[PDB]
RNA sequence: GGCACCUCGAUGUCGGCUCAUCGCAUCCUGGGGCUGUAGUCGGUCCCAAGGGUUGGGCUGUUCGCCCAUUAAAGCGGUACGCGAGCUGGGUUCAGAACGUCGUGAGACAGUUCGGUCCCUAUCCGUCGCGGGCGCAGGAAAUUUGAGAGGAGCUGUCCUUAG
RNA sequence: AUAAGUGCUGAAAGCAUCUAAGCAUGAAGCCCCCCUCAAGAUGAGAUUUCCCAUUCCGCAAGGAAGUAAGAUCCCUGAAAG
C-alpha cells in the first residue's frame, strides 16, 4: 500500500481504476497497490 | 412627504410548505415576507412585516453533496472547544435548529432583527398548534 | 421609495425594472418615485398605470 | 457488445409482477424476491418477455441500465432455480459443524465463534472441512459467504482458516 | 431501578463473619412515603416523588399539606424524585421502607458535599505551590493567567472560590447490612456530607 | 538571515518555578495495508489529537552527555507563553583582578569575585457570592432539558497453551 | 453514525471492477450511555398544592389601601458562612 503522488502500473498486469474520487491502482500482486495522494 | 407607518398595521398568519422546497430559495423568499417587503406600505423601522408558519421541516432537501458536507459549527465560549454536525445530522432530531439559523442568518441584524425573527415559528410535521390566528396557505413564487 | 414601488408592481405580478421600462417606452413618464408612492397610497391609480404600462409592453 | 440490451426470459412459472412506480415483485419456486428501481427505466412484462430500456444514451443511463438488466436477470435466476457458494475451510485443527440454524466453527482462537443467519439464507455443512450455504439471492449469500470468511482469512505461509471454492491463494515462504 | 431516601447518622467499621475488617457508613431512613405518581402522559415522562421525614404543624404551610393530604400522610420536610423506576410497582401513598435492599448489592449512592467555604487554589484544585525559601515571594499564589496574545485570560481558569455544597455521587458501593428494625442502612466504604444531613441511595446503574 | 514598516515623551531582554492552552508533520496507547512479515520482535506507510508523555548527576544554560526506570520519556505555536505572578544563576552599570592589545587614559560575544527586581486593581477578562426586575394574578415544592462543563491513561501476573 | 481498511452484487466498458445505483463491516476517534450545572432558554417551559378576585375614586383610561395564602424585619444558632 503505497501513498504516492504519482501513479503508474508497476508491471503489466496492473490495471488502474478510479474509485471515491481518488485514482488507485489494483494488481493480484499485492506489492503493487497504490492510491493517488 | 410619504408617509412612515407606525402602529396602523395589521399582522398575517401564512402557511407555507416546506417538504419539497429547498431551505436556499425557501429561506430567501421567507426573509422577504418576513421583512415585509411584498406589503406596499413598507417601513424599515417599524417591522410591517408579518406571521409566518413552516409546515414539514423534517422533509427539506439539500442540492449537490450538501446532506454530508456542509458542517453547522458552533463554538462554545470555553477555550479549546468547538463543536459540529453534519447536514443529514439533526434531520434526526430537529430541524427547526437548521432553519432557525438558516433564517437568522437572513434577516437582518439588530434589534429589530430580535424583534422580527420573534415572529417565526417552525415545526415538525404538518400539525399547528394554533388555529385561533385563522393562518392561510401561501405559496412560494421563485 | 423604490422597495415600495417594487412591492406595488410585484403585487401586480409585475417586475419593477419591467415596470420603469414599460412605462418609458410607454412615454416621457414624467411621473417619478415620491408621487408613485403616493399612488401607491392611493393603489387603484397604481393599478390603473400599471395594467396601462403591461399592456403596452407588448 | 452490450449487455443492457439483450432480453430476458420466464421459463418455469416465474410470476414476474411490476408494481406501482418501476418496482417488481417475482415469486417463483424457490420463494419471492422484491426490489424497487428508480422510474427512468422502463420495465414491460410480456409473456416470457421482459423489456428494459434506458431514456437517453449518456453515461450514467447506460449505467444503470446495464446494472439493472443484470439484476432483474440475477432475481429470476434466483427465485428460478437458487444459489449456493460453498467455503472448504482448511488447517490442522478446524472445526465446522452444524448446530441447528446457528452455525458453530472451532478455529484457534480461545473461543468458539457463532453465525446466525436469517434472511432465509440457510447453511450446509456436508463434511467437517467443507461448508456450503443456501440463498436465494446472490447478494445476501455473498454477505454471509464474506462473514465467514472474514473469521479467519487464510495466511500466505501455510494457509488456514477459510477458503473459497477453488480460491488461490498467495504462497510466501516462510523459513 | 430501585432506591430509597434517608438521613446520615454516621459511620464505623462492622465485621463481617470473616477476620477482615470492613468500616461502614450508618445511614437511619424512616420509611419513605411516595406523594405524587408522576406519569408520562402529562408530565413527559415517568417518575416517583417521595417525601422521607415529618415536620410539625409549625412548620408545615397550607400548600405542601394540600399536596401531601392525597397520601394523607404527616407533612414531609425531604422530597425527591427517581426516574427509570417500574411505573406500577407502587401504588401512590405507599411505602418504601427499607427492606426492598438486601446486603451484598451494589449500590450507587449520592449526596451533597461537606460545605467547606472560600478557599484558595491550593486547597481547592490542589496544584502545587511555589517554593517556601531561596528569595520566593510567591508561597501560595494561584499561578500564571495565561498567554499575551489572546489579550484576555481564558475561560475556565481555575481560580480561588466557595467550596462544598454540591451533590456528588459515588458509584458501586456494597451495602453489608440492612437492619430493618431500626429502620437502618449500613454500606462499606466513606459516604458524602456533612452529619444529620440528606443522603440519597439507589441501585447502581451499572 | 535580508528589508527597516509600528514602538526610543521606554513595548523588560536568557533560563527556571506556578499555570496552562492549541496544532499534528503521532512518542505510547487504538485500527489497518505492504514486507526481503514463520511465530516473540520488527521496518515503512495510512486513519487517528481522547488521554498520557519519569526521577536524578553535571553546567546559569536552553541543548546536550550520563545513571536508573517507563507503554512512552513527542515535536512545535501562543511577545523564543506567562516579572503590575515569582526567581536573579548569566548576560546588562558603577569596585577589583588575570591574559592579551594600546606609549596612555582604556578596551575585549575572553575569564573570574561582588553587585537596590516599585505599584493600595479603574475598566474589560476570570472565579465565586448577593440585591432589583422580568417571566399578562399572588405563593410552596417537585421537575423537563435546549445547552455548558468533567472524566475520558495504562502496566504486570494466571489461564487458554509450551 | 463513521475514518483508514476489508467487503457483497454489478454495468458504464458482453470481461473485469468495494462503484456510479444499492447492501454491509470497520477505531482509545464523533454523538449518547457515566457525573455535575442548567428556564435570565426574554423561546423566561411542565406538574401538584394553597389564596381568592375585597374596600374606595373619574363611574369607567387607571390609580390608592387594607388584606388572604405566604413571606420579611428582629432574635437563638450552624451541619452554612
Amino acid at each position: 500500500m503505497k501513498v504516492r503522488p504519482s501513479v503508474k502500473p508497476i508491471c503489466e498486469k496492473c490495471k488502474v481504476i478510479r474509485r471515491k474520487g481518488k485514482v488507485m491502482v489494483i494488481c493480484e500482486n499485492p506489492k503493487h497497490k497504490q492510491k493517488q495522494g | 412627504t410619504p408617509m412612515a407607518n407606525a402602529s396602523t398595521i395589521e399582522r398575517k398568519w401564512l402557511v407555507v410548505d416546506a417538504a419539497g422546497k429547498t431551505l436556499g430559495r425557501l429561506s430567501s423568499e421567507v426573509a422577504a415576507i418576513l421583512r415585509g417587503k411584498h406589503k406596499p406600505t413598507y417601513t424599515p423601522h417599524v417591522d410591517t412585516g408579518d406571521h409566518v408558519i413552516i409546515i414539514n421541516a423534517e422533509k427539506i432537501e439539500l442540492t449537490g453533496k450538501k446532506l454530508t458536507d456542509k458542517i453547522y459549527y458552533r463554538h462554545t465560549q470555553h477555550p479549546g472547544g468547538l463543536k459540529s454536525r453534519t447536514a443529514l445530522e439533526m434531520r434526526t432530531n430537529y430541524p427547526e435548529k437548521m432553519l432557525e439559523l438558516a433564517i437568522k442568518g437572513m434577516l437582518p441584524k439588530g434589534s429589530l432583527g430580535r424583534q422580527m425573527f420573534k415572529k417565526l415559528n417552525v415545526y415538525r410535521g404538518s400539525e399547528h398548534p394554533h388555529e385561533a390566528q385563522k393562518p392561510e396557505v401561501y405559496e412560494l413564487r421563485g | 421609495w423604490i422597495t415600495r414601488i417594487n412591492a406595488a408592481a410585484r403585487m401586480n405580478g409585475l417586475s419593477y425594472s419591467r415596470l420603469m421600462h414599460g412605462l418609458k417606452l410607454s412615454g416621457i413618464e414624467v411621473n417619478r418615485k415620491m408621487l408613485a408612492d403616493l399612488a401607491v397610497n392611493d393603489l387603484t391609480a397604481f393599478n390603473q398605470l400599471a395594467d396601462a404600462a403591461k399592456a403596452q409592453l407588448n | 457488445s452490450r449487455v443492457g440490451k439483450k432480453l430476458l426470459e420466464i421459463p418455469s412459472d416465474v410470476t414476474v409482477t411490476l408494481n406501482d412506480n418501476n418496482t417488481v415483485a417475482v415469486k417463483g419456486p424457490k420463494g419471492e424476491l422484491t426490489r424497487t428501481f428508480h422510474p427512468d427505466m422502463e420495465i414491460k412484462v410480456e409473456d416470457n418477455v421482459l423489456t428494459v430500456a434506458r431514456p437517453s444514451d449518456q453515461k450514467e443511463h447506460r449505467a444503470l441500465h446495464g446494472t439493472t438488466r443484470s439484476l432483474l436477470g440475477n432475481m429470476v435466476e434466483g427465485v428460478s432455480k437458487g444459489f449456493e457458494r460453498g467455503l472448504e475451510l482448511v488447517g490442522v485443527g478446524y472445526r465446522a459443524s452444524k448446530s441447528g440454524n446457528k452455525l458453530v466453527l472451532n478455529v484457534g482462537y480461545s473461543h468458539p465463534v457463532e453465525i446466525v443467519p436469517e434472511e432465509g439464507i440457510e447453511i450446509e455443512v456436508p463434511s467437517q472441512t467443507k461448508v456450503v450455504v443456501k440463498g436465494t439471492d446472490k447478494e445476501r449469500v455473498g454477505a454471509i459467504a464474506a462473514n465467514i470468511r472474514a473469521v479467519r482469512s487464510p495466511e500466505p505461509y501455510k494457509g488456514k482458516g477459510i477458503r473459497y471454492e477453488g480460491e488461490v491463494v498467495r504462497r510466501k515462504e516462510g523459513k | 431501578t430501585k432506591g430509597i431516601l434517608g438521613r446520615k447518622i454516621g459511620m464505623t467499621q462492622v465485621f463481617a463473619e470473616n477476620g477482615d475488617l470492613i468500616p461502614v457508613t450508618v445511614i437511619e431512613a424512616a420509611p419513605n412515603v411516595v406523594l405524587q405518581k408522576k406519569t408520562a402522559e402529562n408530565d413527559g415522562y415517568e417518575a416517583i416523588q417521595l417525601g422521607f421525614d415529618d415536620k410539625r404543624e409549625k412548620l408545615s404551610n397550607k400548600p405542601e399539606k394540600g399536596h401531601v393530604a392525597k397520601a394523607e400522610t404527616a407533612p414531609k420536610r425531604f422530597v425527591k424524585e427517581l426516574r427509570g423506576v417500574e411505573m406500577d410497582a407502587y401504588e401512590v401513598g405507599q411505602e418504601v421502607k427499607v427492606e426492598i435492599f438486601s446486603a451484598g448489592e451494589i449500590v450507587d449512592v449520592t449526596g451533597v458535599s461537606k460545605g467547606k467555604g472560600f478557599q484558595g487554589a491550593i486547597k481547592r484544585h490542589g496544584q502545587s505551590r511555589g517554593p517556601m525559601s531561596h528569595g520566593s515571594r510567591y508561597h501560595r499564589r494561584p499561578g500564571s493567567m495565561g498567554p499575551v496574545d489572546p489579550n484576555r485570560v481564558f475561560k475556565g481558569k481555575l481560580l480561588p472560590g466557595r467550596m462544598g455544597g454540591e451533590q456528588i455521587t459515588v458509584q458501586n458501593l456494597e451495602i453489608v447490612k440492612v437492619d430493618a428494625e431500626r429502620n437502618l442502612l449500613l454500606i462499606k466504604g466513606n459516604v458524602p456530607g456533612a452529619k444529620k444531613s440528606l443522603i440519597t441511595v439507589k441501585s447502581a446503574v451499572k
